[PDB]
């Protein structure tokens, strides 16, 4: 068959939204 | 619980969230009504090819056919357009074995495709859900991305506190595509593999009959 | 076909500005 | 708020930004435009098949359609083009109808590509779009990225706290990238799909009138 | 470590890393018992061209094929059922020679669908991990993401040391998900390959039969 | 600041960017000629087809085709083929006015694949650039991450600025592959779609003549 | 048509592993 | 570089490791291999098609070619298998030349499939090389990162050193992945253009002689 990780895209965009503010407490 | 993340959502968010749960439903509702159906066609086509084998000769079969020769369906339909068209053929035109033989074929074809046709339905509608539905949970998400940084830009603070509820309805949007993903994806594969036994099962059949039909003549 | 591209055009853009005004309207609440 | 983080961005990624949005607002023009007009020449085409098959006159309806010799389209071409055809070609004195019906099918064929040819403009920059779009906001965040890291490089007091803004400026060009990338991609594959239904319907209706104007010769 | 994610882990993470692992097990115990039977089959094939091809009489290899009644495989049961379905009905009726030939061919054709279709039994088994694995795994991920961050949020204080190992958690779903995804898919296309040789190798083999089934029928 | 970084990368790095270079410059090269080759191909098809329904005498056309032989490209040249078929036909007997028909089709078929065979050229390298283009970049990105990283240990304190020229010089592969890659992507389906247009004419000139013969075929 | 996705993984990937390599937290 | 990181990864990173590099070294030797052959076969079929029209009598290249018998590959076997079946056609049937040339047309085609089919081998295993490889390479990626985030949430303030391993065995997954997706892909595509090619040539060489026959058969 096909292999789809098409739902992966938004896993990764929403980690990179958090360790730009990580730093801060 | 899931309420409050429904109401706090935006209403494009809403929007989509209710088009997938009535794909989720109208997916449901077509694998419950394909899982009988096929079933049922299955087990009577086996009962008429346990029964055919038996010793009973194909003109008391023929007599005890056209009895119920309105609800015939399946194998039984085969066979009796069959017959019909072998007796038809051999009274009328010319009485050549090979247009005889050629009749038989076509018309045993044609009512082998109809049945096929008639049993394999709203399949393709499983199969485009499973194929759209992931897109639009990542769209539902890069919205809900959008929305997030205009929110935390019309605010002063940068704390990931605020950005954290931006991240909720856009998980919710891409667990809802998923879930009406997978049941139609399953259902779509074992519902072909159902029609295409009994397509082999039929085609089976339909040579057996074939054959025994050109050696007599 | 020329003035209904052009018709089409129009009712985009103005749909895309007003969707984007409610957004950002939305988000400011 | 949004200005403020907006002028705050350099030029290149407002720029990408602006030329996603307006590509955005392009495919849904052509998107709403086509729809209407498929439509029209769905609900055309089967009203008139079904007004063909009610015994009407073959004459009266040549009538008909040479009222409006030059505001014919879909299938009403199609019947007008083959019987200007079969009747011009009919008085040259032609020994084999069989050359006549040739003749015919030739010129509805000819016709019949002319009028798809007119349906089936537009829907490429649908697909051209939708391969493109994701390319240039990678483009835009890899630049933002790297001219961040080129500026803390340049400078010892800068500190990734102050960069911070930078980064999700770039993130928001592959959301927007991705934003205008899928529709597009979608209505790509149901305008083909819808396209193919028609053509068809068109060529089912030119093998019937080929069958009834050879028959009748 | 790892063992301590999965104990740490919430019921749901549990629950699709053993339907993954099930899944994993199956497409494997699958793999390796239908590896050797097409080895077999091709085997007894060869073997069984070069005796015929070996100008021996038919009359001798046929008194010789009677005796594995009802064990015949591959193309023995083939040539037994053409050459049986020619001989009796020629024996019957000698109107036509076609007639015969046809029905030989008729008969041909039964018996390598039904082979073919005993050949190729579990295969459609293995595109569905494939194309649904995935998917699961994904799906785990998404919800542990989900409640990590929920619980993330739920304290005013940020700070990644705390919600690290929900991450580490959740990766390993997709991680197993597409472990057991990928070798599924890549047998799945290249058992379907070996098929259509064997197909093709019953396709000449036919042929060839009916040609001398042609010669000697107007003899 | 590029030039700096380009001076300062690794050999395996200025390969790659030479490399990435030398496709760009090939890519708009290609294009370049190509679009003026497409247009003026397009102006001259459109130009002769409305001499042909002017209503000159077919000598006339025929004479003034056959003075130009050296300089006959497109349209004019299925003309040609197909009208010195049909010519050589019917000389040489008149018998059989059916076969005058898929003769001259031939001949007009062939001229047809030959041009249209002809205006197609060097546009399946575009394609391969637009694949492979930034597979290249993400390699050279990541070799360099690789040899900034090992060479990072080499110090025992850490600081950022040691390590920040490094990842630009990394990424600035990646962005010279996607440079690369957009507009070849973007030509290809316009190239495409022009051939496409052009093919769909030519078919028309060919059912038109096909109609135009086969009338004055039969009395 | 088809939305291309193994570059956008890779380089996204990439990211992450860049912004976690220079956090010393 | 790589040895050092290879011996600080895992045994997984070491698996993949080799199975990439088999599928590799596998790779490189068929499209060497298949590079060669596809050059042969391209420069004799150009010299064939040279030879054809040198003026000599066609019973003189018929004798020529007899000589060979059944050893002839490129386009000299499009006209042995061929003239001879319209000979014998002819010499059968002289009361309908529509239908020698129908047979002449049919066994010309069937003999360019087989030659056709001949010339393709061992691409598909390339397709699912380009098509398999980066997969593997995410799964690499994905353990590495899970890694990478155990070892951040299991001690607070952690240093820059224990977070090596993890974006260690993660660049050399993606790099290996790379390495080995994209030759593949670049000869896929051009081999695919070869082959197109001399499809493209024989089916104008099938065209040519065709017409050559069914003027022949006119008269």
């Amino acid at each position: 068959s096909e292999i789809n990780i098409v739902p992966l895209l938004d896993v990764l965009l929403v980690l990179l939204l958090i360790f730009m503010a990580t730093a801060p407490i | 619980n899931i309420l409050d993340l429904f109401l706090k959502a935006s209403l494009l968010v809403k929007l989509i969230m209710l088009i997938l749960i009535g794909f989720s439903i109208a997916s449901w509702a077509i694998i419950i009504q394909r899982t009988r159906i096929l079933n049922a066609a299955a087990r009577e086509a086996e009962a008429f090819e346990d029964k055919f084998w038996s010793g009973i000769e194909l003109s008391r079969l023929y007599q005890e056919s056209q009895g119920k020769r309105d609800n015939l369906t399946g194998s039984e339909q085969i066979f009796y357009s069959g017959f019909k068209e072998f007796v038809r053929l051999h009274r009328a035109n010319s009485h050549a074995p090979e247009a005889v033989v050629e009749g038989a074929s076509r018309a045993m074809r044609i009512s082998m495709n109809r049945e096929l046709e008639n049993l394999e339905t709203h399949i393709p509608f499983l199969g485009t859900v499973g194929s759209i539905s992931p897109y639009i949970g990542l769209f539902g998400t890069v919205w809900g991305i959008m929305h997030a940084f205009i929110a935390l830009g019309a605010v002063k603070q940068a704390t990931l506190q605020m950005v954290a509820p931006g991240i909720a309805e856009a998980l919710i949007a891409t667990a809802i595509g998923l879930f009406a993903a997978i049941p139609a994806v399953m259902a779509y594969n074992r519902l072909n593999q159902r029609v295409n036994k009994l397509e082999l099962n039929y085609d089976n059949f339909m040579e057996e009959f074939t054959a025994i039909l050109h050696r007599q003549a | 076909q020329n003035d209904k591209l052009k018709r089409a055009i129009i009712i985009s853009a103005v749909l895309h500005v007003i969707l984007f005004a409610a957004l950002i309207w939305s988000s400011f609440d």
